[PDB]
RNA sequence: UCCGCUGGUUCCUUCCGAAACAUGUCGCAGCAUGACCUGACUUGAGAUCGUCGGUGGAGUAGAGCACUGAUUGGCGAUUCCGGGGAUCCCUCGCUCGCUUGUCAAACUCCAAACCCCCCGUCAUCCUAGAAAGUCGGAGUCCGGACUGCUGGGGUAAGCUUGUAGUCCGUAAGGGAGACAACCCAGCCCGUGGUUAAGGUCCCCAAGUGUCGACUAAGUGUUAAUACUAAAGGGCGU
RNA sequence: UGGGGCCCCGAAAAUUGACGGGGCUCAAGUCGACCACCGAUACCACGGAGUACCGCAAGGUAAUCUCGUAGGAAGGCGUUG
RNA sequence: CCUGGGGCGGGACGCCCUUGAAAAGAUAUCAAGGGCGCGCAAUGGUUGACUCAAGCGGGUCGGAAACUCGCUGAAGAGUGCAAGAGCAUAAGUCAGCCUGACGUUAUUCAGCAUAGCAGUGGAUGACGAGACGAAAGUCGGCUCUAGCGAACUUUUGAGCCUCCUUGGUGGGGGCCAAAAAUGACAGAAAAGUUACCCCGGGGAUAAUUGAGUCGUUGCCGGCAAGAGUACAUAUCGACCCGGCAGCUUGCUACCUCGAUGUCGGUUCUUUCCAUCCUGGCCGUGCAGCAGCGGCCAAGGGUGAGGUUGUUCGCCUAUUAAA
RNA sequence: GAGUUUGGCGGCCAUAGCGGUAGGGCAACUCCUGUACCCAUCCCGAACACAGCAGAUAAGCCUGCCCGCGUUCCUUACUGUACUGAAGUGUGCGAGCCUUCGGGAACUCUGGAUCGCUGCCAAGCUCA
């Protein structure tokens, strides 16, 4: 499934654009959220291109952001036992090796935010103002956004 | 005028002669140069253009001019064929009260052009390419752009 | 006239020749049936034609050729056997279940005392419902047998053929 | 000054094709439609009588009624709705 | 006295927050009605700022000569409508066809990418009240700028008049030497931490950093920019 | 002979002077790449205030609340009687 | 009233078409091309029969100017008048019969996207009467989009209501429609001057100081066509092309109208170089003297008088140069 | 009950048109024979109308074919070219242009196809 990062804020950006990032839950930078993989989002990941990066997210990094920066129903940590009673995966890397494969979603947790509020980038990003094509950092990554996203753990 | 009066191209065209009225005529004569009748030059050279601009006409009719006095003169009467290409469909307006009713009136005509895109073609013998190159070159120099010189056929022959 | 991409070519029934598109569309504006009386020479055709998107669906076509089975050994293409024509159309699609229409006679003359207009009588006289008005119905004075008098007198054959034929058409039909 | 009448800016608009002038297709005028049927709006130049407005071109309204050989349509205009009067000449079925 | 014209109009916090535009006007320094803002109430289930697929609308960019106007030579004839000097002795332009070379804002046999109506789907909002409706109070009709449209006009202009988006107006804080509208960012108070734009010889926080070449002119050391010099030439490298 | 990179000539203005300044030459300039660090009120964490909506109250939810001119609305302070 | 200040000029002051206008809709300028303030008892309605423009071939002076016959001919014609669109068994041409160029009335659309605004027009209808046609059908003028005006007032048409205690006569008032006009066309009964002027405002708007631009102005460059008895470059330099300065005049309206004191001259100080003399060099169609052309150089010098307010310019005698 | 042929009314409206060529009429259509009657000519039984036996497939109509013009379609190149939506501290003295992700022509070119498809009904028939 996708893993859509946001990196550029919400000054002099078209409405046509700001209205598709609210609609994908994307508020302010450094905000993450995953979504799955149809023509729909596809669309949709498409049109915010330059505000976003964007990849293929594996099983060990989707299960370290659940860990570390996942909230519940109220701003409550999320913990193994949470996962462990309600759901029934064993741990959360269980749980997250079911999430990837589609046999489960983030649906079936209870009272979870959809959007995970991650750290800033530690040792830096490429930068801004070009498409990782040019050397940069926004566009799609393909399968090296868990290299960004485990930056920002 | 001078020739930066109107060299730009930043507005549309304006050509239809049956909306505007009193286009001054044109001073070039012929388009033809040379020996017309024959069809066996095997090298055959011309002036091309590296920026779009109007291109008035007196200054075809000057660059067109000298190329045929420099090529007569060496290459001889029957030992080529020259032709230009570009004919003069613009019309120029120059206003002549201040910017009230400040719409022009026409003054004269002119060619546009486009990069890459020839503008004279000269056929000649073997002998006599140095003389078309150094013909060529002159003419470009009447001319309100820059300009590059490509031997389109018998490029082996020459190079 | 193919010259160039320009030209325009008519429709396939106007390069035929044999339709009218403005009545046409004339017709089509009632709603409701039409009667088309198409003729020759060796015979006569009516017959009952309706509307679609896809083509012309057709109820009843009688033929004059259909008199032979009764007994109407005289010429078919005399005014007596539209007339008799037109009458067993009546008949038969009374009885079918449609009743009314409209008279069409596409590119044809509408002048009183034709084969056409025998047609029409031959329908309205059966109780098959149809617009139209008497004064170009023909008189039966030439419907009889005296159309072809002057040219035929050896041959006066006719009337009672034709009571004879008359009456079978309300046999069957009744 | 630029005339405001009701045929402005219609030199292509009511226009038709090389291989379609003369007279049009005589299927499409007897069409017939219910109510609550999707059409769209495709104004044929050859008939001169109940021809809406031609800002209406292009646009996709719902049939509402008849009066008489016209059918009433419910068209968006920006934000309001208009209610348009055209024979079925002019109009042309959704193909879902 | 009166003015559509100039100056002034006194305490605190909290919630929301514009228009500088259209039509009419003896109208142009004014006013009315509408768009846009705000408060209350009625009703009670959908709405569409966005994606994907389909039924439809194209006549702009580009391209081209098939219509309308132009346009360059060669060839063959108009045995004309025509100008050159008694069998019009014969020259022969305009014109008609085959081939070559250019065009069009009021040309089109063609023809996009944006865009608009509708259907289905996803997605967001919604009984803590969608869409719609009723009533109360206004401000506003001197705008400006940046990025696109070769926008229109003009020799050009930090010129004048349009249009899409976003801003200043009414926008802090960080960086550009200073900079209304340029880049990061839209901001309740206090403490700790990591980054963005941009930078790292000294002024000045952090590199006299790494790899491979170029320049010999103090050229340069100036994202955008109203603040930055051209044609032409050089057996300079 | 053709195609490219940088530089030179072409190149003249009025108070003394503007790469921000000092200065800078295998660079402290230009071109193609790369590494480490600095640097906001942005983003993360903790505590606090207010607001919106709900709840009988206790209290609950807020990534989807906290800029503001013309202007609309709500609650308070003060002076004399 | 509009107005690249006002004036003068004009009307972009009402209506209709094409482009501008950026392939939905909207969109400005004293933007480009323009037109209308009408004509017709047939140039109108319907049915029937036909096909037009232009060429080619033939016929008597029917001349390359006539009418007729045959062929090709989707339109190259016509349709009252602008532009654009429409039309072929026709919306065109001719013949027959006719007057729907009818009385009354309801919605919706645009004028006036979205999104209020007369009158008034155009599309569907309804009632009552007709024309043409076998019928279907068409007809609410002339194929579609221009040819026009509120309230109040007068006049005209059909029938009714009414005038103050009651009834009548004469005369008034009213309802519905038509005509008479406000072109500044959403509708005042309307000429000038002020330097003798007064008041309130404006840099929302001009002289000219400044800023922007450089058409024009001053000064150069590229190619060199040619002249120079031969020789483009001792000397002069065409056509075309590219620039610099802000020292002439224009263009714009960014600052200043609760005031930045105008032209010329005088006095005194300074800056630039694009060099008139003085210093140094190069070429020559440089014998000498003296010239002509160019390069470096801003240290010093650059005056006295007649006309004229003059800057500018003309003239006089000196001077190394003025 | 399936198929063929003929006839009429049609849908898409040149893939259907233009030109050329070889075959067919038994049932059917047509050509084709005349003017008593209804009907007709701006004159003409040309046409329309009526009355219809003769002969004919020379014409209309039907079947087969032709790339010779015009139209429609596919493929090779031109070419992911021209143009373009979004973002850019990318670049030019200037009019301008470049990089990334996403769309994407027109003519012309090599080679092939296109000389219509199809709905309803009736009649003669042809079978089990
Ligand atoms: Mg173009
Ligand atoms: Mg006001
Ligand atoms: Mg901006
Ligand atoms: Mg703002
Ligand atoms: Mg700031
Ligand atoms: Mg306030
Ligand atoms: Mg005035
Ligand atoms: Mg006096
Ligand atoms: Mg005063």
């Amino acid at each position: 499934m996708y893993a859509v990062v946001r990196l550029r804020g919400q000054v002099n950006v078209r409405y046509t654009i700001e209205d598709t990032m609210k609609m994908l839950r994307l508020h302010k930078v450094n905000h993450c959220v995953f979504v799955p993989e149809n023509p729909h989002y596809k669309g949709m990941v498409q049109k915010v291109k330059d505000y976003v990066a964007y990849g293929k997210i594996d099983a060990k990094t989707l299960a370290e952001v659940l860990e570390n920066r996942g909230r519940l129903e109220g701003d409550t940590r999320l913990t193994e036992e949470y996962i462990r009673e309600n759901t029934d995966y064993d741990s959360i890397q269980a749980f997250a090796e079911a999430v990837i494969e589609g046999k489960s979603s983030l649906k079936d947790i209870p009272k979870l935010k959809p959007v995970f509020r991650l750290h800033p980038p530690r040792k830096g990003h490429a930068g801004i103002k070009r498409t990782v094509q040019q050397g940069g950092v926004l566009g799609n990554h393909d399968e090296n956004i868990n290299v960004l996203l485990h930056k920002m753990r | 005028k001078p020739g930066s009066m109107y060299r730009n191209v930043r507005q549309r065209s304006f050509t239809r002669r049956k909306y505007m009225g009193g286009v001054p005529g044109s001073q070039v004569i012929h388009y033809d140069m040379g020996d017309k009748a024959n069809t066996s030059f095997p090298v055959k050279i011309s002036l091309i253009v590296e920026e779009k601009c109007q291109i008035r006409h007196t200054a075809l009719e000057a660059a067109r001019i000298t190329a045929n006095r420099h090529l007569v003169a060496d290459t001889g009467k029957m030992g080529f064929y020259m032709k230009l290409r570009v004919y003069p469909h613009e019309v120029i307006r120059e206003n002549k009260s201040g910017m009230r009713r400040a719409f022009g009136k026409n003054v004269g005509t002119a060619a546009r052009v486009k990069p890459m895109q020839k503008i004279f073609t000269v056929a000649v013998e073997k002998q006599n390419f140095k003389a078309a190159k150094e013909a060529l070159w002159h003419a470009g120099q009447k001319l309100p752009t820059p300009c590059r010189i490509v031997v389109d056929e018998g490029a082996e022959l020459v190079q | 006239m193919a010259t160039g991409p320009r030209y325009k070519v008519p429709f396939r029934r106007r390069r035929e020749g044999r339709t009218n598109y403005h009545l046409r569309l004339k017709l089509l504006l009632s709603r409701q049936d039409r009667v088309v009386v198409r003729k020759s020479s060796r015979n006569v055709q009516i017959q009952l034609i309706a509307p679609t998107p896809d083509g012309d669906i057709t109820y009843s076509s009688a033929v004059s050729n259909e008199l032979a089975k009764y007994g109407y050994t005289g010429a078919t293409g005399n005014t007596t056997a539209a007339y008799l024509t037109g009458l067993l159309f009546g008949l038969k699609s009374l009885q079918k279940g449609y009743e009314g229409g409209i008279l069409d006679i596409g590119l044809q003359a509408s002048s009183a005392g034709s084969r056409v207009y025998a047609a029409l009588k031959g329908v309205v006289d059966s109780g098959f419902e149809i617009p139209c008005s008497p004064e170009v119905f023909p008189p039966d004075e030439r419907i009889r047998g005296e159309h072809i008098a002057g040219y035929r007198e050896e041959s006066s054959d006719l009337p009672e053929q034709f009571e004879a034929t008359k009456e079978k058409i309300f046999a069957e039909f009744s | 000054t630029n005339s405001h009448g009701e045929k402005r800016c219609t030199r292509y608009k009511l226009q038709k094709t090389v291989r379609e002038r003369g007279i049009s297709p005589v299927s499409r005028a007897i069409q017939e439609f219910e109510e609550g049927q999707m059409v769209h709006i495709d104004i044929d130049p050859s008939v001169q009588k109940g021809m809406p407005n031609p800002k209406f071109q292009g646009s996709t309204g719902k049939v509402i009624g008849q009066r008489g050989r016209s059918y009433v349509l419910e068209v968006r205009s920006g934000n309001a709705m208009k209610e348009v009067f055209s024979l079925p000449q002019h109009l042309k079925p959704q193909k879902y």
